[PDB]
């Protein structure tokens, strides 16, 4: 099989900059290669085939070069709408072969999270399971730690963590992480806190509550 | 216009059987060569099966993993693209998209090979503070848990609700469940006259669920 290697795997760039991204064949490929934009839940979209031909109803700031085993996507500037994650495929052979992508996000200023908690619900608590959700709202970069602590307890191993992407209303980062206890553990404990760092904030926030107060 | 559309897709057992189709139009068909790719967080795209034109005997070709397994066919006449998949194992899942070799592709649909039954799930308020900032902003949400196989959508207030709104990606939980949460934002002072309602909707349970969300009383 003919091995297609994407670079960089993610990277960001301002609105406007020229972007540059590499696909590299195991072999020679011929120039039998395609590139795709996909966004999340959407199925991907082609922009180049046979290396460098543009697809009808694609913008012209997108052109692919390359030869024998060296490809290169450039979008030569950057639109908001370009963000994604872009895809290399060689159909010299069978099989038929893709890169993993190279993801591309837009660069903005840094935002730090507002910060929320959520007790379980008393209608959760009567099944027997507690969920206690936090939220990190509006944040950029990506980076950031959430710590949950029961009774001072640091909790490791229990909870879940998802986030947002960017997309074509919201330029920040938006993440919930959710704490798993049993109703007889929740009963058992009094104080409930997640402790959020991030770059955008000068000292760690904590949001805490007190089981059974208001 | 070139439109393609997947279907067949759903919840099957492995060692189960499913047949997928695509619909296509807009090109003349028989003159096109046509592709099955899936795609899955874990393994990335994937090529599955390749079928010639008719000037090319509807040739075939399959990706190893497949090989034995999986057939492609086509019926010109109905301008349709199948692929039966026999004796599926867990790893067939994903999304799978019908592509005129790689110039334009379906929506896909989603192939779930679990052991696990379909449950539809339950869905729980997070409740805006009661300590939240007067003439600031609140937050509140809510828990769509225990849920399988994929997927559910979130909207508020039948769609008239859309600024502010964050809907998670689903996580699976080590019970095989997925769970999500769809959170807004919205003004401190606007949680006693307005009214917020969170519309879950998990097709492949047969299940939707309109939940209001107020502040918990005290």
């Amino acid at each position: 099989d003919i091995k297609m290697t994407q670079s960089p795997s993610s990277m960001y760039a301002s609105l406007g900059e020229r972007v540059t991204i590499t696909c590299k064949a195991s072999q020679d490929i011929n120039s039998y290669l395609s590139w795709f934009q996909q966004k999340p839940g959407k199925s991907p979209k082609t922009l180049i085939y046979r290396a460098n031909r543009l697809v009808d109803g694609v913008p012209s700031r997108f052109s692919g070069s390359g030869s024998g085993q060296d490809y290169s996507l450039t979008i030569s500037s950057l639109e908001y709408e370009d963000m994604g994650i872009y895809y290399c495929l060689q159909y010299d052979e069978f099989p038929r072969t893709f890169g993993g992508g190279t993801k591309l996000e837009i660069k903005r200023t840094v935002a730090a999270p507002s910060v929320f908690i959520f007790p379980p619900s008393d209608e959760q608590l009567k099944s027997g399971t507690a969920s206690v959700v936090c939220l990190l709202n509006n944040f950029y970069p990506r980076e950031a730690k959430v710590q949950w602590k029961v009774d001072n307890a640091l909790q490791s191993g229990n909870s879940q963590e998802s986030v947002t992407e960017q997309d074509s209303k919201d330029s920040t980062y938006s993440l919930s992480s959710t704490l798993t206890l049993s109703k007889a553990d929740y009963e058992k404990h009094k104080v409930y806190a997640c402790e959020v760092t991030h770059q955008g904030l000068s000292s760690p926030v904590t949001k805490s509550f007190n089981r059974g107060e208001c | 216009e070139v439109k393609l559309e997947e279907s067949g897709g759903g919840l099957v057992q492995p060692g189960g059987s499913m047949k997928l189709s695509c619909a296509a139009s807009g090109f003349t068909f028989s003159d096109a060569w046509m592709d099955w790719v899936r795609q899955s967080p874990e393994k990335g795209l994937e090529w599955v099966a390749e079928i010639g034109n008719k000037g090319n005997n509807h040739a075939t070709y399959y990706a190893e993993s497949v090989k034995g397994r999986f057939t492609v066919s086509r019926d010109d006449s109905k301008s349709r693209v199948y692929l039966q998949m026999n004796s599926l194992r867990v790893e067939d899942t994903g999304t799978y998209y019908c592509t005129t070799r790689f110039a334009y592709w379906g929506q896909g649909t989603l192939v779930t090979v679990s052991a696990a039954s379909t449950k539809g799930p339950s869905v729980f308020p997070l409740a805006p503070s009661s300590k939240s900032t007067s003439g600031g902003t609140a937050a509140l949400g809510c828990l769509v848990k225990d849920y399988f196989p994929e997927p559910v959508t979130v909207s508020w207030n039948s769609g008239a609700l859309t600024s502010g709104v964050h809907t998670f990606p689903a996580v699976l939980q080590s019970s095989g469940l997925y769970s999500l949460s769809s959170v807004v934002t919205v003004p401190s002072s606007s949680l006693g006259t307005q009214t917020y309602i969170c519309n879950v909707n998990h097709k492949p349970s047969n299940t939707k669920v309109d939940k209001r969300v107020e502040p918990k009383s005290c």
